[PDB]
């Protein structure tokens, strides 16, 4: 079990 | 069409199973909600529930995942987020 | 910042906190993962983990959430998803 | 207890 993060435009 | 992982908790096979999952869904729907319905209900029935899935041009998230069950992706102009709990 | 409601299993005063905390979160952060960190951080801080959020202008979702435990809506201009598994 | 819903959004 692990968080992250994720981030997206275009 | 072209894939790229962006981050990837997950098997390499289970990897491209999650882009040819999400192939079929864009062949099948346009509509994102749709699109990640299909993928997460697939996953659900071939690698057992609970999955979670997210599929946008734009958005930015924060989730917990479960070890090994956690991808993010894009295919085409789309960006996928694909996870277990 | 305009709140709207879209789908919500979850109770009055917990919808408010969705709201009252998104906003801490865009008046802090403009990159939709950092605004989607702060807002996931606080509700497992107050309401007992583990919750997962997503931020954006354009994503369609299809998640299985724990009861009671799921907010959808608007804040301006970005719609955010935060819910438990 | 869990239950399954889909979003969309475009603005």
């Amino acid at each position: 079990s692990s968080t992250t993060g994720t981030q997206c435009d275009i | 069409r072209k894939a790229v992982i962006k981050n990837a908790d997950m098997s390499e096979e289970m990897q491209q199973d999650a882009v040819d999952c999400a192939t079929q869904a864009l062949e099948k729907y346009n509509i994102e909600k749709d699109i990640a319905a299909y993928i997460k209900k697939e996953f659900d029935k071939k690698y057992n529930p609970t999955w979670h899935c997210i599929v946008g041009r734009n958005f930015g998230s924060y989730v917990t995942h479960e070890t090994r069950h956690f991808i993010y992706f894009y295919l085409g102009q789309v960006a996928i987020l694909l996870f277990k709990s």
